[PDB]
């Protein structure tokens, strides 16, 4: 499994979920404490 | 996609070519292209 | 899981599946193999298949023994597509001869320790003398890489820089064997066959065989292993 | 830096991308887009060209001396181009090896003869011309092309290889390598 | 037209000054519709202006002939053109469709009645009346399920749809027997989207195209009675945002889902993409490049099973990880490629070896040729070949531009999606503004974060 | 036999080998055999 | 002041001058680029080879400073920003001049190795003629090539060191001694005793130079800083608010 | 604070910071280049290019940059240099497999 | 430092940078090239800040 290079695909792709709802959650947390959530859509740039 | 191709497309009334900075990049992405991978290229042109 | 039925599935219900790397069993007929028309034949899709990678290893405390390993790349073991020339006589005695196909596998397997060792499982030129029951000969045993492959500092046997240009001093110096030249000399391995379960109808013949060969000797570097390889056989006659 | 007006709305001058060129008692096309190298190959080199953007896509003229009439007495094709095999390069690596299948023991490259043939001029000489494949074990470029032309002048065997990479072969170099190739005209 | 202070929207904000306008909303998107017919109409009339019949059409760079094509009209068998007069007919109707739509959306965008709801009750709506915009989506799910019915019909009746996998190089065909097994037309929708499985990418017979078609065709039609005859349940009011702005959002996420699938499809599919029409694939242009090479020393008489590469490997035939028997080359990242030219090479473990030493095709092996001479790969000055490759070939893939521009839109329709998402959920909240400077949830709450 | 634990400063691998930790995830065992299958419980299993 | 007289002794100990000798502070790079002790040597066997007594014998003659002076080695240019240390520590401690390496090919023209710019850390060792173009190279294909030495044939002489007159015809060692004279002389060096890593480092010269540039660019953002501080000595803490 | 963890506590401090930032940035790449000035570069790590020279399968992506650099400056020296009109054949040119 | 520094350190005014875009471009790949701009240490420094 480390030497087909598996342990990458496991880093990578919960690397991408883990972003992805990092940003999610700035939008949820600007939404929850009364901000605007263009946090999330500033953050869309390093997530692309 | 590729970025810009500007390879040899300033050449002269003689058909000359006219080397420019781009064909300068041109030539140093084939020093970098020659073995980068070196040792997975089977074919000449690389399609993968 | 035989041949018959093997050509009845198509590509789809075999892709992914592990099929492609098994070969086909002879269920019909008797094990008695003597059964098995004699004379002069010319096989067709004979096929090989490993069931146990094993590396040797100099023990430590005097002993010598094949020890289990882990293979390190997935399911491309097989070799198919073999040709030659048989001849089977009254008493028995036969002879193998090898001449083409996918005559080569490479594969790294790991030793229990974080060991690998790279090897090119072939059978390629194989001459078994014998008879149906057993036989043995020796085969051709190329190295792994080609005269042009190029390590970490390009150098090599082809193609390369014949030195580490990168340290404008440790160009002459006990490294002979590293830069200046590179060993492609090939050995020559071991081969043990059994046959069994023949069917005469359709000239089909089956068996286990084993595999003795040397391993990758890294290019003039640090000695290479003894490798032993058990598995299946099939062929085909005619 | 002398006074004229530039080049406006009067057509394109060239387009064709051949220019010709003639040396001592010999001429034909050359590229337009190649250069002409210093880096003489063999000693008895007068003209050379290559392409700027890769070195591989290279012609030279070979003006050695003769010690025959001409080329017919040569004789055949195979027996003419067996006798010049220094052109494609002698192989520099000597160990023995069999990890790279599919060419002869010891050898890294193969010369295939990919078509010989029988040219007749404006009277009665024969122009030579072949084209040989030049592999490798690697197979570099997927391979090299030799496309070779020979004649007899009053003396100076006149040989001629338009040496270029398999990928340009189909890549945009075949029309050209075929348009210097024939004409090699040699008076 | 309005100011910035009677609607509280500037000019950057001019559309949005009409969100609270039904029938100048209805007269935008009418007029948005016509421009979209009207560049249909313009690209397909452009591209069959400068379209050269000698020369395959994904060379010059056409993209709505190889759909027109796919659609099954003006081509025989092997995918040659032969007839542009149905790609004229299409393109002449969208431009008149196109001229209609126009006037029609600048008649209710300039002198249009402002709402609807006081004059025509039927298409009168708010954001809020949920059984009414629930049967005009119904409306739309059944128009949309028609239009399937309509592709259904012409690959059934209307002289069939385009194979690239019919036997000797793909031709029209008509289509019998449609794929109506729950399990197998379903399957794609429950499959992982990594390699070898693609989710729906790897769609790949036309049997299976319109049997899914008739799928989502009845189950459109059904979705659409459903929300004619019913009401949205309580439990979706309360997990759901009700603003116009929500449905914006909504659809403009389905949308970039949408647009990330299709160049997903623009890259690797070749079945309702064919290479004919469309240019190869990347896996198409690989495979295409080792099998030209394996047949090339072959011809010049080497031996693939033999003659192993550098690597040790195998030059020209190597062994994928699962098992199977596949070509040499990098190219085995790219071995789970399937098109209409490698099928009858290939056999029970992979490659039959006696297939492919024995059994060529002359059409096989010029396609996979001139595939190689124009693999999608050239500069956005649409020079040929890699960025080291001089401009010689004026040659980029439709898939490629494709591939690229849908990407593009998918991305930034996502960013649209989020942006008026955000903007539902806290113009929904009633937060559009800001913090009220007197009632800051931040100063009532304990410290320490 | 001539460079045991002892004899390499090993502190408390006797004490892992005392009470049963004999086998180690390396591939070895320090008896001389070959472990098989360690399992869970080997000198790394312990220290993780 | 300073890093005016900064930016001075970083200049002048760069190119050199009257101040800065050779023999106390190490070569300068643009010698090397220069050719300045090889053109000295070559003139000092132009002279007494011109008038009988060729190059034979009188390579003695020249003295064993000169062709230390004419090694890359030698260049303050050659390390690199963390190849720390002395220069022995890099390539040993040179023990003995072998003498100027002439290659000769199988017809009788004196071939000449291309000296090693200062810009690379590797270069290809190749063979030119008198006019210029290169006869030989170190083939890294060694596939279908015509350049190689194992079919030119180039021998190499030395003469006037450790060895003289002595010719070797192995392709192995004129390899190897090609890609020693790519450096410029023809050195030995002792390696063993400070672990010699094999990388040229750089010189005190050199690492003065970069040093000072820094504490100079450093020092200007100081006078930079100081210039406001004196001009704006009255709204630090804050501003008029009016 | 409750994304990231920190959070800035003055409006003054965070201004200056973004002032800190790109002005230490461009100045430590100003003191690189002055290095780079004298041919003192970063090139070669020593004990990494040893253990590569005495393992032949020691792979790693530091010699896969050092290798495609030398490959780069064997490119450059003919077309970029005129004036050391470096006439280097295409044999002696390092290279790959196939290309 | 770099259109000044890097010239009078080096050969002269050649190695310097030429004013234009792919003449930057080509700069910036002969450092890449020789010096191995990536690795430097201050460069990292630079490039995070
Ligand atoms: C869970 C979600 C995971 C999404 C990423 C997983 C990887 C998807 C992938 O492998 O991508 C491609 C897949 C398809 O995979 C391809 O599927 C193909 C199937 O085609 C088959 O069938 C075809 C029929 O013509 C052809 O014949 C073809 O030759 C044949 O192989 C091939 O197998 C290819 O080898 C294989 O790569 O797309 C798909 O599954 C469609 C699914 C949508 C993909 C969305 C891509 C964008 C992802 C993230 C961007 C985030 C944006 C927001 C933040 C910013
Ligand atoms: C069909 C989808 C859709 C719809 C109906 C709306 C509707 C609306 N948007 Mg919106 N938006 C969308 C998608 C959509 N948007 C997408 C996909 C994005 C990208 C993330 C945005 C980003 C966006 C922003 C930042 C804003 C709006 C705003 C608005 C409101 C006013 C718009 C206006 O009049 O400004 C005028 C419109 C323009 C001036 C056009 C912009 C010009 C662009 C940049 C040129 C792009 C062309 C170029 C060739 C694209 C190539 C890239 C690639 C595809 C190759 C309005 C109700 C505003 C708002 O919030 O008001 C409440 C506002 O602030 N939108
Ligand atoms: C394709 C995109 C699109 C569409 C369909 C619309 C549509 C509309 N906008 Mg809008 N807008 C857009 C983009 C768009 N906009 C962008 C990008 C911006 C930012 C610059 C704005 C900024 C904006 C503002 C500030 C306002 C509108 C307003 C309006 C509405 C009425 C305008 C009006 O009646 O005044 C008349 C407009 C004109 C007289 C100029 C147009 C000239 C003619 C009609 C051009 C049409 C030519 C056409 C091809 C002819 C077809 C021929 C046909 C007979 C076949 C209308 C429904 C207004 C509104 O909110 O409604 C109350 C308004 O206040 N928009
Ligand atoms: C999204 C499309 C759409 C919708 C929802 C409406 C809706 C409306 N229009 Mg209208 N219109 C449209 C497009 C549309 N229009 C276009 C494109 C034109 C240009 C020809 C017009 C020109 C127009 C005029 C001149 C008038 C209206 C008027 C009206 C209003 C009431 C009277 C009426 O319905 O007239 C009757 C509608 C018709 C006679 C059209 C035929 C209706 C059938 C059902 C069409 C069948 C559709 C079929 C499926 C084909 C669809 C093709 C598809 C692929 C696009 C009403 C709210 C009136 C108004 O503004 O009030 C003062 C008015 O007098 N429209
Ligand atoms: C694109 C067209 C469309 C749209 C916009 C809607 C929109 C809506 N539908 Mg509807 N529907 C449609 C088509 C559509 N439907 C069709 C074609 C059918 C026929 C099958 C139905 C049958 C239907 C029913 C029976 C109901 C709705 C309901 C609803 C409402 C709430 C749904 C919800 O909570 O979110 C989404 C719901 C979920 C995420 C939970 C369901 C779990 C999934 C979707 C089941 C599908 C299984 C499948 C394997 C999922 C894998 C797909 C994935 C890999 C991408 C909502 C406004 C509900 C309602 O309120 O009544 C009006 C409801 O009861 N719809
Ligand atoms: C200015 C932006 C722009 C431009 C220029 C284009 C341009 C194009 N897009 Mg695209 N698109 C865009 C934006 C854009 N798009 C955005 C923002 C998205 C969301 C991300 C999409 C999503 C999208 C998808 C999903 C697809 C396209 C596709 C296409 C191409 C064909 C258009 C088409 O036929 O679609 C579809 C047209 C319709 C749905 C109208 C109805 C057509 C009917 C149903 C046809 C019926 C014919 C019938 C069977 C004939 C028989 C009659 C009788 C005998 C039965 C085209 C070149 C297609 C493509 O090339 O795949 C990548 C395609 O599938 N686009
Ligand atoms: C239940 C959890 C657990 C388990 C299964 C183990 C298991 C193990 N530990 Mg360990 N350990 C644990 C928890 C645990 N530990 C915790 C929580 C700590 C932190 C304090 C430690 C710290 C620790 C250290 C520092 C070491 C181990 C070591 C070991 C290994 C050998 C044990 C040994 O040295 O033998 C012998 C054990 C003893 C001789 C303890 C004697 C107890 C005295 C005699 C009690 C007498 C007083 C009592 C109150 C009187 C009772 C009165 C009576 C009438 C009832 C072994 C695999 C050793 C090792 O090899 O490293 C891996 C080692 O050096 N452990
Ligand atoms: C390449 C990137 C880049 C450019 C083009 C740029 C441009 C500019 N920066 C300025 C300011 C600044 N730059 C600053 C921080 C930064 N600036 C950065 C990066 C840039 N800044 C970075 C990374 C930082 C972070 C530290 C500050 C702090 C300031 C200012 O105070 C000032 C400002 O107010 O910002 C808006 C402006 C004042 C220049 C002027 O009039 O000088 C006058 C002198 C002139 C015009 C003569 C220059 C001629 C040059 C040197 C020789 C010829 C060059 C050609 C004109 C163009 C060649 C281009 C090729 C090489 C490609 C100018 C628009
Ligand atoms: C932490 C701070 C120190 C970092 C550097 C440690 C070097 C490690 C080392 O080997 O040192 C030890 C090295 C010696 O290193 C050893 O030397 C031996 C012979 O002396 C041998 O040659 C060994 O091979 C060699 O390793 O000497 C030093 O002390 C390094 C001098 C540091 C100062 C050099 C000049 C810097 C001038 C300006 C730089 C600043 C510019 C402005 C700011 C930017
Ligand atoms: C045509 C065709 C076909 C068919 C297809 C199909 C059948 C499809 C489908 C599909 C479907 C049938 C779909 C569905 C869907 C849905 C969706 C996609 C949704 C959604 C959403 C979400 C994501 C959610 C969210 C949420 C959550 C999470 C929870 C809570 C609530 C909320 C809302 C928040 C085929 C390919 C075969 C063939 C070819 C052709
Ligand atoms: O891994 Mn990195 O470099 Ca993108 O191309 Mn294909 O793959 Mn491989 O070769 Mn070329
Ligand atoms: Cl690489
Ligand atoms: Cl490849």
């Amino acid at each position: 499994w480390l030497y087909n290079g598996g342990p990458y695909q496991l880093v990578v792709c919960h690397f991408f979920l883990g972003v992805c709802c990092y940003m999610g959650r700035e939008w949820e947390l600007s939404y929850r404490l009364g901000m605007r959530p263009w946090i999330a859509v500033a953050y869309s740039a390093p997530v692309a | 996609l590729n970025g810009f191709n500007f390879n040899q497309s300033v050449v002269d009334s003689n058909g000359r070519v006219l080397n420019t900075w781009a064909d300068i990049i041109n030539r140093a992405n084939l020093g970098m292209e020659v073995m980068h991978e070196r040792n997975a290229h089977n074919f000449p042109l690389d399609l993968a | 899981l035989t041949y018959d039925e093997l050509q009845g599935l198509t590509y789809l219900q075999v892709k992914g599946t592990g099929i492609a790397n098994t070969c086909p069993v002879v269920e019909q007929g008797t094990s008695n193999v003597r059964e098995l028309k004699p004379g002069d034949y010319k096989l067709e899709k004979f096929c090989m298949e490993p069931t146990s990678f094993t590396v040797k290893e100099v023990v430590d405390k005097g002993r010598e023994e094949f020890v289990k390993t882990k293979l390190l790349t997935r399911l491309t073991i097989s070799q198919f597509g073999m040709n030659g020339s048989m001849k089977i006589n009254n008493d028995g005695s036969v002879e193998f001869r090898e001449d083409e196909g996918l005559d080569y596998a490479a594969t790294t397997v790991k030793l229990p320790g974080g060991e690998y060792v790279p090897f090119l499982f072939t059978i390629k030129e194989f001459d078994g003398k014998g008879t149906l029951d057993s036989f043995s000969g020796d085969f051709l045993v190329p190295s792994y890489r080609g005269s042009t492959f190029l390590d970490p500092k390009g150098r090599g046997g082809a193609t390369g820089y014949d030195n580490a240009i990168a340290l404008p001093a440790k160009a002459d110096a006990d490294e002979i064997q590293r830069l200046n030249n590179k060993s492609y000399t090939p050995g020559k391995g071991s081969a043990v066959f059994s046959v069994a379960k023949v069917d005469t109808e359709t000239g089909e013949i089956a068996g286990v065989f084993e595999s003795i060969q040397p391993s990758d000797t890294e290019m003039g570097a640090h000695p290479a292993k003894d490798i032993k390889i058990t598995g299946l056989w099939y062929g085909q006659l005619t | 830096a002398y006074g004229e007006g530039a080049n406006v709305f009067g057509r394109v001058t060239n387009k064709s991308g051949f220019v010709p060129y003639a040396g001592d008692s010999f001429a034909l096309l050359l590229p337009s887009k190649w250069n002409p190298s210093d880096e003489k190959e063999v000693d008895s080199i007068v003209l050379r060209y290559a392409d700027n953007f890769d070195a591989v896509n290279n012609v030279y003229v070979i003006a050695q001396d003769t010690d025959k009439s001409s080329i017919q007495d040569y004789g055949s094709p195979e027996e003419f181009i067996s006798q010049f095999g220094y052109l494609l390069g002698r192989q520099a690596w000597a160990g023995q090896t069999v990890s790279e299948g599919g060419f002869d023991a010891n050898k890294v490259s193969s010369a295939a003869l990919l078509g010989v043939a029988t040219e007749k001029d404006k009277k009665g000489k024969t122009y030579y011309k072949f084209e040989i494949l030049s592999r490798t074990a690697d197979g570099n470029e997927g391979g090299r092309h030799q496309l070779v032309k020979a004649t007899v002048s009053n003396g100076k065997l006149y040989l001629l290889k338009v040496q270029a990479g398999d990928k340009r072969w189909f890549k945009g170099t075949d029309k050209e390598c075929l348009g210097v190739l024939d004409s090699f005209t040699v008076v | 037209g309005r100011d910035q202070e009677t609607t509280g929207f500037a000019w950057w904000a001019g559309n949005a000054r009409l969100i609270n306008l039904s029938g100048k909303l209805l007269g935008a998107h009418v007029a948005h519709a016509g421009l979209i017919v009207f560049w249909a109409g313009a690209m397909n009339l452009f591209e069959v202006s400068h379209f050269v019949p000698e020369k395959p059409m994904y060379e010059q760079g056409l993209i709505l002939l190889p759909h027109i094509a796919t659609l099954g009209y003006g081509v025989g068998p092997g995918g040659e053109v032969l007839d542009t007069f149905p790609y004229f007919v299409s393109g002449v109707l969208h431009l008149i469709s196109s001229a209609v739509l126009g006037f029609g959306g600048v008649y209710h965008s300039l002198i249009g009645p402002e709402t609807l709801e006081e004059s025509y009750p039927f298409f009168g709506y708010v954001w809020k009346d949920k059984n009414k915009m629930t049967n005009i989506l119904g409306y739309h799910l059944i128009i949309l399920g028609c239009g399937a019915w309509l592709l259904v019909l012409k690959a059934l009746y209307f002289g069939g749809v385009y194979d690239t996998w019919a036997p000797g190089g793909g031709d029209v065909r008509i289509i019998s027997n449609p794929t109506t097994n729950a399990a197998i037309i379903f399957g794609y929708i429950v499959k992982s989207p990594f390699g070898g499985d693609g989710w729906i990418v790897s769609v790949d017979n036309l049997e299976d195209i319109i049997g899914g078609h008739i799928w989502i065709g009845t189950l459109c039609i059904l979705g659409g009675i459903w929300h004619i005859y019913t009401t949205p349940w309580p439990w979706a009011r309360r997990a759901f945002v009700w603003s116009g702005e929500a449905y914006l959002s909504y659809s403009l996420a389905a949308v970039s889902l949408m647009g990330f699938t299709a160049c997903c499809f623009a890259w690797f599919n070749n079945t309702a993409y064919p290479s004919e029409f469309y240019g190869p694939t990347g896996p198409e242009a690989s495979q295409a490049q080792a099998f030209t090479f394996l047949v090339r020393d072959q011809r010049l008489g080497a031996n693939v099973a033999s003659a192993q590469g550098p690597t040790g490997l195998g030059k020209y035939l190597m062994r994928s990880p699962t098992g199977e028997i596949i070509f040499g080359g990098e190219t085995m990242r790219f071995w789970d490629f399937r098109g209409p030219w490698v099928e009858p090479l290939r056999g029970p473990s992979g490659l039959d070896l006696v297939k492919l030493k024995n059994d060529i095709q002359p059409w096989q092996e010029r396609r996979a040729a001139e595939y190689m001479t124009h693999a999608p790969l050239g500069s956005l000055n649409s020079v040929g070949g890699v960025a080291t490759e001089i401009n010689a070939v004026n040659f980029v893939s439709p898939r490629s531009w494709l591939a690229t521009s849908h990407f593009c839109l998918g991305f930034f329709f996502f960013v649209g999606h989020l942006w008026h998402a955000g903007r539902a959920r806290a113009a929904a909240a009633g937060f559009e503004k800001g913090i009220d400077r007197v009632d800051e949830p931040v100063l009532s709450m304990r410290p320490l974060d | 036999v001539l460079n045991p634990m002892w004899r390499q400063g090993m502190f408390v691998l006797p004490f892992l080998t005392r009470l049963g930790v004999t086998q180690s995830w390396g591939g070895w065992t320090i008896s001389g055999e070959t472990s098989s299958n360690p399992g869970i419980w080997s000198y790394e299993g312990a220290a993780a | 002041a300073v890093f005016w007289a900064a930016f001075v002794v970083a200049g002048t100990m760069w190119y050199g001058s009257a101040a800065t000798p050779i023999e106390l502070f190490g070569p300068t790079r643009y010698q090397w680029d220069q050719g300045f002790f090889q053109q000295e040597i070559q003139k000092r066997v132009a002279q007494s080879t011109s008038e009988g007594l060729s190059v034979s014998e009188a390579w003695a003659k020249i003295p064993e400073k000169l062709a230390f002076y004419d090694y890359i080695g030698n260049n303050p240019a050659k390390g690199g920003l963390f190849r720390t240390g002395a220069m022995n520590s890099g390539d040993g401690i040179a023990v003995g001049w072998l003498g100027h390496a002439s290659f000769k090919d199988q017809e009788g023209r004196e071939l000449f190795v291309r000296r090693m710019p200062t810009f690379f850390e590797t270069f290809p060792v190749v063979l030119i003629d008198k006019d210029g173009v290169v006869r030989a190279d170190v083939p890294f294909r060694k596939a279908e090539s015509k350049y190689s030495i194992e079919q030119v044939g180039v021998s190499v002489t030395f003469y006037g060191g450790e060895l003289n007159g002595l010719t070797f015809t192995d392709p192995s060692t004129v390899k190897k001694y090609a890609r020693k004279a790519q450096l410029g002389e023809i050195f030995e060096f002792d390696r063993s005793t400070l672990q010699s890593d094999g990388v040229f480092r750089s010189s005190p010269r050199g690492w003065f130079t970069f040093g000072h540039l820094s504490f100079a660019l450093l020092f200007f953002f100081g006078h930079i800083w100081h210039g406001s501080r004196t001009i704006f000595r009255d709204v630090f803490a804050g501003i008029d608010e009016d | 604070s409750q994304i990231f963890g920190v959070a800035f506590s003055n409006k003054r401090w965070l201004h200056f910071f973004m002032l800190f930032v790109p002005v230490t940035g461009l100045w430590m790449s100003a003191l690189g280049v002055v290095g780079l000035a004298l041919n003192l570069r970063a090139y070669d790590f020593v004990s990494q290019e040893i253990r590569a020279a005495e393992d032949p399968e020691f792979e790693t992506f530091y010699t896969k940059n050092i290798l495609l650099n030398e490959g780069i400056r064997a490119w450059m020296a003919a077309q970029d240099q005129p004036h050391e009109k470096l006439t280097l054949p295409e044999e002696v040119l390092p290279r790959g497999n196939a290309l | 430092s770099v259109f000044l520094i890097y010239p009078l350190g080096q050969s002269g005014w050649f190695f310097a940078p030429s004013f234009g875009v792919a003449s930057i471009f080509r700069f910036i790949l002969f450092f890449q090239g020789f010096h191995n701009w990536t690795l430097n240490p201050f460069h990292m420094m630079g490039v995070a800040g």
